[PDB]
C-alpha cells in the first residue's frame, strides 16, 4: 500500500496487494476485468487506482464500482488482488483477475465526501453512502487523503 | 383486456408509446438566469478588493494640522471551474422507458447549472470547494431586530437592511423551504401577519420581489440587487452532450449521457449584498 | 488568492496584471443630506446659540 | 510550515508560521488580525491565508503583506500568534492578538534568497539571489521553500 | 464624505471642530415612553414635546 502519492481532495496513492493475497506463488481463480484496458506494463492502471470492490456480473467478469441502479456494479468484500508489479504503472484491473476475499489496502472513498465509485478513470469520484450500496462503513475521512479500510 | 394480477410480462415492455409519461421542470431553483450574463475567455478573472476599514474621520480646523484617511486593498485572483456530471445508462432501459431520456439529460442538465452557482457564491472554502461571494459580503442581522420571531417576520426585517446600502433594496434571495414558510406565514397560526392577510402566499412583499434559489444555503436569505453586484462569465455555456463510444459501452454495451459547463463568476460590487441568517 | 487555487500554478502574474472590470467598493447612506447645505465665502462663521434663557 | 504544500501553491491547505514558541518581548497596542476583505467570513483551510510577513493598515488592522512591488520593506519584529484552524483560513482572530517575538520564522518561497517582493498576493516572492539575501543568521539558498528565521 | 457624515451625527463635540447633530439636543419626558407596544404612537408622541420648542 503507498499512501501519499494522492492529490488535493480524498484520495490515496496506488495500493499494490501483496499483503493478504499475492498472485505469483498461487494461482486462483481467473474472470475479466470489465474496466481498464489502459495502462502499459499490465493494464489495470485506470480500471482500478488503489482497489476498489470487485463484483461479479453475468458469467464470470468482475469490474468496479459503477451504476446506481439495475444491478450495482461493485459492492461485497471481495477484492481484486493486484500483485507485486509496479505501483501506478502495474496495478492489475484491465487484464484477467484473479481475486479474493481478502487483501489490503482497500480505498473506498472518492474526491469529496461520499463513498466513491469508479468511473472511467481508475482514481475514485464521489458517489452518495445511503443512496449507493454500501458495506457497512461510512468514510469518517476528511478533505486531504487519509487512510481508508473496507 | 383482463389482468386478475399485479404480475405481468407486460411490465417489462412499452404497451404505448408517448412523448408525455409524466415530467417536470423548475425555473425558479437556478440563480443563474436572475443575473446578467456576458461571455469571458481566459483561465481566470483577477479582482482588487478593499480590506477592513474601521470607518471615521471628524473634520478639522485650518490652524491645526489637516486630518487624513486612507483606502487598504489585497489582490484576489479567481481561478475556473469545471462542473460536470455523467449519468449511466443501459439502452435497454432507456429505449422503452422514453421519456426517461429527455428527463435524466434535463435533470442532469439542471443539476450541473444549481452546482455552479452553489460553489461560487455560497459553499465554504475547503480542498475540493470555493466560496467567492460569502467570504466579501458585509454582516447584517436579525437577531439584533428580535431573537426568535416568525418566518414572515425574517423576510419582512430584512428588506430594510438593504436601504443602507443605497439599494433601496431590489429582491430578496432565498431558500426554497425557507420561502416555502415564510410564504406560508407560520408562527402557530399560521395566518398572515407579515404577508398580505387576503393571501396564502405572495410574490411582492414591501412592493419588492422574492426569488427563491436551491443553490443557496439552508436558512440563509440574502438581500442584494442580484444584476448590478454580481455577473455571471461564460467560458462554456451548458450544454449536454452524449456518447455511445467510449471504454464502457465497448466492454458492455451502455449508453453516456454528458452533461457539462466550465464556469467563472464575476464580482463587480459584492460588499453590497448582505446576508443574514434565519434564527427561526 | 480568495479562495482555493484549481489550475493557477502562477502566483506572479507579472508583478500584478489584471483586466477591465469592475472594483467592488463601499456605498453608505448619510445624515449629511439631511442637514441643508449653504456656500459661504468668509474667513470665519459666526453663529448664536441659546444659552438658559429665565421665565422666572 | 508548509513548503511542502507549497513551492510555487502557496496558501493552500493549513499553514502556520510558528515551529516554536515566539520569544520575548511584547507589542503594546492590540488590534485585530483579519485577511478577509470587510470582515472574515471566511471558513476553513485554502484560500487567501494570513501566513507571511505582516503591514499595519489603520493601525487598528494588521493584515497579509499584500503591497506593490519596489520600495519593498524586508524583515519585521513579529508574526501573528497562530488562530489557524478549520473555522478559519489562516490567522485571524476575532479578539485583539498582540504579539511578541525578536523576529520569527516566516515562510518565503520563490527563486530568491528570504526576500522578494509583493505582487499584492501574500508571502513574498522574486527572483535574482544576487540582488537578494538572507534574513537572519548563516546563508540559505532557496530550492523549495525553507522557513527562515528574521 | 461617508466617513464625516457618521462623526457627524452621532455624540458630543471634539475640541477641533463644533456642532453635531447629538451635542446640539434635548431628552424627551416620560410620558413619550409608554409600555404597550404602537411603534407610530411613541413617534407621533415625540413631535409634540418637540412642538413646544417650534420645530416645523
Amino acid at each position: 500500500p503507498y499512501v501519499r502519492l494522492g492529490y488535493e481532495g480524498i484520495l490515496n496513492g496506488a495500493h499494490d496487494i501483496d499483503v493478504a493475497g499475492l498472485n505469483g506463488v498461487e494461482q486462483l481463480a481467473g474472470k475479466f476485468a470489465t474496466i481498464g484496458a489502459n495502462g502499459v506494463k499490465l493494464a489495470g492502471d485506470n480500471g482500478t487506482n488503489a482497489v476498489g470492490l470487485f463484483r461479479e456480473d453475468l458469467g464470470d467478469m468482475v469490474n468496479a464500482s459503477e451504476k446506481a441502479s439495475f444491478y450495482f456494479r461493485g459492492g461485497e468484500y471481495y477484492v481484486n488482488i493486484s500483485r507485486t508489479s509496479l505501483t501506478a504503472a502495474g496495478i492489475a484491473a484491465g487484464d484477467e483477475i484473479t481475486c479474493d476475499a481478502d487483501g489490503k489496502m482497500i480505498k473506498f472513498t472518492g474526491t469529496g465526501k461520499a463513498l466513491g465509485v469508479v468511473t472511467h478513470v481508475g482514481e475514485y469520484r464521489a458517489g452518495n453512502m445511503y443512496e449507493k450500496a454500501t458495506q457497512g462503513v461510512t468514510d469518517t475521512d476528511t478533505f486531504i487523503g487519509f487512510i481508508m479500510y473496507v | 383486456m383482463s389482468q386478475l394480477s399485479n404480475q405481468e410480462k407486460e411490465y417489462l415492455i412499452s404497451k404505448a408509446l408517448e412523448t408525455e409519461e409524466g415530467r417536470v421542470a423548475l425555473a425558479q431553483a437556478m440563480a443563474n438566469p436572475i443575473r446578467v450574463s456576458l461571455d469571458y475567455q481566459g483561465v481566470g478573472r483577477k479582482l482588487l478588493v478593499v480590506d477592513p476599514l474601521p470607518q471615521g474621520a471628524l473634520p478639522v480646523y485650518d490652524k491645526d494640522v489637516d486630518a487624513k484617511a486612507f483606502v487598504i486593498s489585497k489582490r484576489g485572483q479567481v481561478p475556473d471551474q469545471v462542473i460536470e456530471g455523467d449519468r449511466i445508462q443501459v439502452p435497454t432501459f432507456e429505449i422503452v422507458s422514453y421519456p426517461q431520456v429527455r428527463f435524466s439529460q434535463v435533470k442532469e442538465r439542471r443539476f450541473n447549472v444549481i452546482d455552479r452557482a452553489q460553489q461560487r457564491a455560497k459553499a465554504d472554502i475547503m480542498a475540493v470547494e470555493d466560496a467567492e461571494i460569502f467570504s466579501l459580503l458585509e454582516g447584517a442581522a436579525t437577531a439584533v431586530n428580535a431573537v426568535t420571531i416568525s418566518s414572515g417576520g425574517l423576510q419582512r426585517a430584512a428588506l430594510t437592511k438593504a436601504f443602507q446600502e443605497v439599494e433601496k433594496h431590489d429582491l430578496v434571495v432565498t431558500k426554497i423551504v425557507m420561502n416555502a414558510s415564510a410564504f406560508a406565514d407560520i408562527r402557530a397560526w399560521g395566518q398572515n401577519e407579515f404577508d398580505p392577510v387576503t393571501q396564502h402566499e405572495v410574490l411582492q412583499t414591501g412592493l419588492f420581489g422574492h426569488i427563491w434559489t436551491a443553490d443557496i444555503l439552508i436558512s440563509k436569505k440574502v438581500p442584494q440587487n442580484t444584476v448590478y453586484v454580481l455577473a455571471d462569465p461564460e467560458f462554456v455555456g451548458v450544454m449536454p452532450i452524449r456518447q455511445d463510444i467510449q471504454v464502457i459501452p465497448a466492454d458492455k454495451p451502455e449508453e453516456l449521457r454528458l452533461g457539462w459547463v466550465i464556469y467563472e463568476e464575476l464580482g463587480l460590487a459584492v460588499v453590497n449584498s448582505l446576508a443574514i441568517a434565519k434564527i427561526s
